């Protein structure tokens, strides 16, 4: 069949079908199927979420004050963001305002998560779509040092002998014949474009990032007890502050703990600027001629907006939200998560049931009733899917739409929205990164012509990857600002951390509804709660990867993942490096997507 | 040659993999490069699709009876198992196949040990912990390492024990290593002097909260929860829930999601 | 400009300087380069002899009333003070001169706070803590930061407090910052559940030792000792005496060397005694 | 006067007198006076220990089991070595044998101390005698990087931009006008011979070492509770082991703690090999023409011997002891700390009294009775010493002699003794170091003629400094061996840590005496105890700096410090860089010396 979607794609499944199940180097479980034409260009793509747990069902009847801990376990990668969304949703329902230190500590935890999550995504899940560790073994260590000095002159770790030592360790591993996580990788595919030296630099940095990442999450351990899965609470934060009073050493937050947080913040900022951001720029330059994967990013993007410099004043959001539609960056449509005409979820192509499956349901009206049922065109059986039938229900992921539009969410969405709204920090990052990109390009090709077209540059899998790194850097700077504000608050007399006026359910209205939003690492997150007589009557989550990984809607619009693969050529369709490189650029969180 | 490890993922949030890589000592890089051979692991592995599947086939035959099967998450039994699909088939079938030729199983976390969040009422997918899915007739050790997630250095401490001392650590009656799971939080809790004195947090951010008083009256489940949080602590010994001001929620114990409100007192 | 600090050294073992440089956060490097101006310090300073003394003279003038005087060790009064000679003169003369124009004094460790080991019976040098040496009439704050040595992050935590919040921390009656010294070891000890159950180490390396039972019966002085060891802990939160299996010896408390054998059992344990 | 000493020095105090008080960048308090001839050559040297506390007096009447904690507070720099000596002395007196794992853990703690102490000494105490931080501000960062890569090819930290960043930090510090620890340094004295690039490398490494040193002592925290001043006990170690039994997580030593120790050991080995040892070799090569300071190291050296591969078998000491006398490296005289004709202390030129001051007292017979008394030729007064009278009592340090001989102690002494006794690890270190030294020399001087004479090479201030660094490296390798032995012991069933058979004084003889020896960082340490009816009747310490810093004996022999300075030319007698450089090479511990 050849389907002409209202969002302007032609999904053609007559060519050769290629199945990727499992999709690895994601959180959770995904299947992807594509069809390629005679020229090995993707002409159909199918996103299937292959897990479901049912947290929305499990929450019914429970106490709103407990909900955060349940929903935190939607995801251990984006750990905490669902807790934040939950406590915000309850606070919204119950009209609880929290103390400024609680706002600040929650933002510090959120930015810690952003940094941790982005760094681990890029190195440990994405990089092997761009980096060939076997090829690293061919690198000249001196030339690797020269590259390193160009890529990031301030990073201290550049000795030829260091790169040689890393290479010796890799070589020993390969020589052992126990190739582990590298086993059967697609390393002979010409899709890999780094030089040996860049491959060695990037493997070196993979290991540096693995060592570093455990440090930054100590901020979560200080404020929230543990990482993964730090604690939150409705009305404040549990980490009470006592800097110089009786028994201060035994309070959660004291002078020593604050000094520790300062140290950890600075370490993160340094890794962002000296290791992560320079690497993404440099790798992008090696891949300067591979500008595939933009998908919807050029046309339709959305975020709820986050990080208001003034608590509770969204016009002060440092990552302002809204929706850009049909590629008009000059028009920011306001996004209201309360409006039943805006966010809606369809299940026409998902493994759920609605009474009227023609409807898209706003999440205060949402329904989660499982319906695992395969289309009569499936190749295979119910417990052995050979080729899924995307004409019918084909995913555990619901289909969210915004005013009927399919949109992309994530750091790239936020970066476009911020650029378009005049956020100068973001504009500077973009322009300086474009310039740095073109400088590396020129180093690689003195015949290079610079890239000036921001839409082409950002609206690509490379650009999606770059926006994530830039966002990490911005989050470190913001988190230092938050820390300094926390110290200022304390200095001026305010050590308060919780509002308990509405802790007791006897203070609650018999009926209430609320929504909490978060700029989660992968995009726009919100939780919608309906409370009745002290209990959860409905709890619906719509998560970033639900938006990006969405199956088709009743009108046939495709979602961000499917759109991003359309038109991409594959060197070797049976070695689908290009598909993995673009899907991974969305940082798919499949446990999130389905919850 | 390095001990082969196959790390399977069922219904999960991936918090157990994430915790593992936090290990301060040994470092995850050194575990993977030098101590074990991490032969299959959805989260970090290069291969996908058919190429991934082929490793399982190869490791199974090649190292028959000689690999450790580590399991994160758990198998669902509802939806014909297709609430967790891997390679077009139920995860339960992958788990069974690999379990059949494992030397031993490590059940990471509360998901694989007990069921964790997806198994909380009403358990829509009939998510089932590994030992119950394999049943009483399973003839190899199942090491339960519970917690949501477990402490990083507990995870790598179990592995280093096995590798250094060449045996399964001694287990309690619930299958948990006595190395880490043979005391309750409350049996080693630094706020115990306050418990003993009747000195409690009564309301968030009260005088007691600011002094580090005991969290019993705000719901701490430390008195009934076996783990190393009060001894080893979290994230390179930085903190643990109670240090940072929130009671234990019981996250290493079977059924903790359905024990009542986290803020209701332990009984 | 960075707060001037003069760090004098009397009769001492240097454990307090050593502890200071162990600080995990802030790092000692950052304290010295960016937070304070460490203008005199025998252990680390470039200058010796006459060039060292000249720094005293100059700082004292230039920053009169504006430097913090930190003191490690203590002055002896016997031997005409010449059991601690600095520049050919008694250390007590150096201490007095610099105290006269300090903004505030930090008494580092048990030596400066209380007397520590050299003041244990029979105190052959008449080693005297700073506050007693300067007497009742001294009109600037003396911040006692006791312990043998104090915890590193406590030492740097006192300095960062003062630099960040622009005030002396609140002190208890003994002059110790409530930030760190306002609980006993035993008020926050993770072995307390064992104490309460009557579960003790009775002999070294017995069953209880191997399970982490309470150290009371082998002499732990945690019931009478005020410090941050059971909360902040030592060496970047790595351990503290009790965690590693030896009782507290009371090392932050006045007179701990002569309180009794370290293996004698602590007193005043019953509310009916 | 001109005094012709029996150990062949001519002490001539007719030239100009130079006084250094305080001697800084030592532990504790020292005064040094010299006389220089008209050519600015030192022809007299006077070592004065300027503090005393009286630990030997304070111990009387106390319980032997408590002694370790008192004497540990002799010194916070060599923290724990006195505790080790004390428990050994008590165990000797009472015929206590401790479990193997206690032996091992004590040796691990001892080697941790060696590494920590040696590194901090070289960088934070010694280096400013060789390194000019103001001149570092002149360095070219790229040429600094080139030097670094030659000095230590494996060390990762070599980026030009890193050295430039360090240089900018030091420039900001200097430009502040608050020069702190660098204020009034003798930075214009031509005695400083590094290039700007070597100065910048060394300052960089000073900072790296300040950051590093706090890590290695976490081994003391694990086994001993804290650093400084970890705990010990008579009969074993308090850190009970439980790897996999009930309540293991709450034991002092469990699996996680062992893993932590492993990590710390390896970090220390790496820093030794990649930073410390290469720096001493390179600095030595810049100072290849400055071979002063050998003193007694050319003739008379001693250590008690340490680190037996077979517990309690000294023929297996990995740093074997003895005494070399009159330069005959072919004759190792056995040293017995029990023999009253061997170790003796005189007080003729010390501020103490004996009933018969002609006597040298073996320490079981020792007496510590203070006698602050200045000679009638003193310039100044009792509380204002302008020039001390070294013909009378001039120090708080007693005068130890071995069979009447003045000897040098310390890492250099141990290295000469080990070399001469065929310890292959040491011979290899010495030869490889000589080879590396000559290679760095030829880098700097392409016409360099190789040094081949080991006596000349080792017998100098440079050699003393090198031996300390080599010892650090050896200690790291030995500690790794010890750890592996501990693991093997536990694996084979032995988790025992204490012997309590003689804990109770009722089990003791009414009268007992013992001696405990240690290879302390600075040299030969021993404690001698006499017990009577449960109590300390006498307790005498003789510590490494007591030997090295000794004043003259009744026959007029000079000690190691005074000897080391004789014959040294000074560029600027009143900016006595050379005196500090040589004295600091002994790593004087003045609180130790006098106790
Ligand atoms: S109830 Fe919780 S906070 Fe209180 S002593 Fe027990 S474990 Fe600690
Ligand atoms: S006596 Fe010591 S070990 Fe026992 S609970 Fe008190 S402080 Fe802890
Ligand atoms: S909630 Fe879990 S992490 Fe530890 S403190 Fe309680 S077992
Ligand atoms: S001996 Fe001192 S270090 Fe702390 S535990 Fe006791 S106050
Ligand atoms: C999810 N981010
Ligand atoms: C998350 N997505
Ligand atoms: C001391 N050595
Ligand atoms: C120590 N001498
Ligand atoms: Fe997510
Ligand atoms: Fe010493
Ligand atoms: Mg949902
Ligand atoms: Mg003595
Ligand atoms: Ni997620
Ligand atoms: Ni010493
Ligand atoms: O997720
Ligand atoms: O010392």
């Amino acid at each position: 069949s050849v389907l002409n979607t209202p969002n302007h794609y032609k999904m053609d499944n007559s060519g050769r079908r290629v199945v990727i199940d499992p999709v690895t180097r994601i959180e959770g479980h995904m299947r992807c199927e594509v069809n390629v034409d005679e020229n090995n260009v993707i002409q159909n793509a199918v996103s299937t979420g292959t897990m479901w747990r049912g947290l929305e069902v499990i929450l019914r009847g429970r106490d709103p004050r407990d909900a955060w801990a349940f929903v935190e376990r939607i995801c251990g990668v984006c750990t905490g963001c669902h807790a934040l969304a939950s406590v915000r949703a309850v606070e919204d329902a119950l009209d609880i305002k929290i103390p400024h230190n609680a706002t600040l500590i929650r933002e510090i935890m959120a930015k810690t998560l952003q940094i941790h999550d982005h760094i681990v995504h890029f190195y440990h899940l994405h990089a092997l779509d761009w980096v060939n560790p076997v090829n690293a073994l061919k690198a000249d260590p001196q030339a690797t040092s020269e590259l390193q000095k160009l890529v990031s002159p301030h990073h201290p770790m550049s000795s030829p002998g260091y790169f040689k030592d890393i290479q010796i360790r890799i070589q020993k591993f390969v020589d052992s014949g126990q190739l582990g996580i590298f086993k059967n990788g697609y390393w002979s595919n010409p899709a890999y474009k780094l030089s040996p030296e860049a491959d060695l630099m990037a493997v070196t940095h993979y290991l540096e990032a693995l060592d570093f990442q455990k440090e930054i999450v100590k901020i979560h351990a200080i404020f929230g007890g543990k990482n993964p899965h730090p604690n939150y609470m409705v009305g404040g934060v549990p980490c009470a502050i006592n800097i110089d009073g009786d028994m201060a050493a035994g309070a959660p937050i004291n002078m020593e703990r604050l000094n520790f947080v300062k140290s950890l913040i600075e370490q993160g900022r340094t890794f962002n600027t000296n290791v992560y951001v320079p690497d993404v720029i440099a790798i992008a330059a090696f891949y300067r001629d591979w500008l595939y994967g933009g998908g919807l990013s050029a046309t339709n993007v959305m975020d709820y907006g986050a990080y208001p410099k003034t608590p509770y004043d969204k016009s002060t959001d440092q990552l302002p939200g809204g929706a850009i539609i049909n590629g008009d960056w000059g028009k920011i449509h306001p996004v209201d998560p309360r409006d039943p005409e805006q966010v809606q979820e369809f299940v026409t192509h998902s493994w759920y049931k609605y009474p009227d499956e023609t409807k898209g349901l706003h999440p205060w009206d949402g329904i989660t009733e499982p319906n695992y049922e395969l289309g009569s065109k499936t190749k295979g059986s119910r417990t052995n899917i050979i080729e899924i039938d995307e004409s019918a229900k084909y995913s555990w992921i619901k289909s969210p739409r915004w005013r009927g539009h399919a949109v992309e969410v994530g750091p790239l969405a936020r970066y476009i929205l911020a650029y378009a709204q005049g956020v100068e920090y973001v504009k500077t990052q973009v322009h300086t990164s474009l310039n740095r990109f073109n400088a590396v390009c020129r180093l690689l090709d003195p015949n290079h012509k610079d890239i000036t077209d921001l839409k082409a540059f950002l609206g690509s899998t490379i650009g999606r990857t770059l926006a994530r790194a830039l966002e990490s850097e911005y989050c470190g700077d913001m988190m230092l600002d938050d820390f300094n504000q926390l110290i200022s608050n304390i200095k001026n007399g305010d050590s308060s951390t919780a509002n308990t006026d509405k802790w007791d359910p006897s203070s609650w209205p018999e009926h209430a509804k609320g929504v909490g939003t978060v700029a989660a690492p992968r995009g726009a997150l919100a939780h919608w709660i309906v409370i009745e007589k002290g209990k959860i009557k409905n709890y619906q989550c719509v998560v970033p990867t639900t938006w990006n990984g969405s199956p088709r809607d009743p009108k046939g619009n495709i979602g961000a993942f499917e759109a991003s693969l359309m038109g991409t050529p594959m060197e070797r369709p049976d070695e689908p490096v290009e598909v993995l490189r673009t899907l991974h650029s969305f940082d798919p969180c499949l446990a999130c997507s389905t919850h | 040659p390095r001990t082969p490890v196959i790390w399977l993922h069922g219904l999960e949030c991936t918090c157990c993999s994430e915790s593992f890589i936090r290990s301060a000592h040994p470092l995850a890089k050194d575990v993977v490069l030098s101590m074990i051979s991490l032969d299959y692991d959805d989260t970090l592995m290069a291969a996908s699709g058919h190429a991934a599947e082929a490793i399982l086939d190869e490791i199974k035959e090649k190292y028959k009876g000689n690999y450790i099967l580590a399991v994160e998450g758990n198998p669902p039994l509802n939806q014909d198992g297709m609430s967790c699909i891997i390679g077009g088939r139920p995860f339960s079938e992958q788990l069974k196949r690999m379990a059949d030729d494992a030397k031993a199983i490590i059940s990471w976390g509360s998901c694989a040990s007990w069921g964790c969040v997806q198994a909380a009422k009403p358990n829509p997918t009939q998510a089932t912990p590994v030992h119950k899915f394999l049943g009483g007739g399973y003839d190899k050790p199942i090491i339960k390492v519970p917690g949501c997630p477990p402490i990083a250095e507990v995870m790598t401490g179990v592995i280093t024990y096995m590798l250094t001392f060449d045996r399964i650590p001694e287990l309690d009656r619930q299958g948990r290593p006595k190395m880490f799971y043979s005391q309750r939080i409350h049996d080693k809790c630094y706020r115990r002097p306050h418990f003993d004195a009747g000195q409690f947090v009564e309301e968030w951010d009260d005088e007691g909260a600011r002094k580090g008083y005991c969290l019993y009256k705000v719901g701490c489940k430390g008195p009934t929860t076996y783990n190393a949080c009060s001894t080893v602590r979290w994230n390179g010994g930085t903190s643990f829930p109670i240090q940072s001001g929130h009671g234990c929620i019981g996250c290493s114990e079977d059924g903790f999601w359905d024990k009542g409100s986290f803020y209701s007192r332990d009984t």
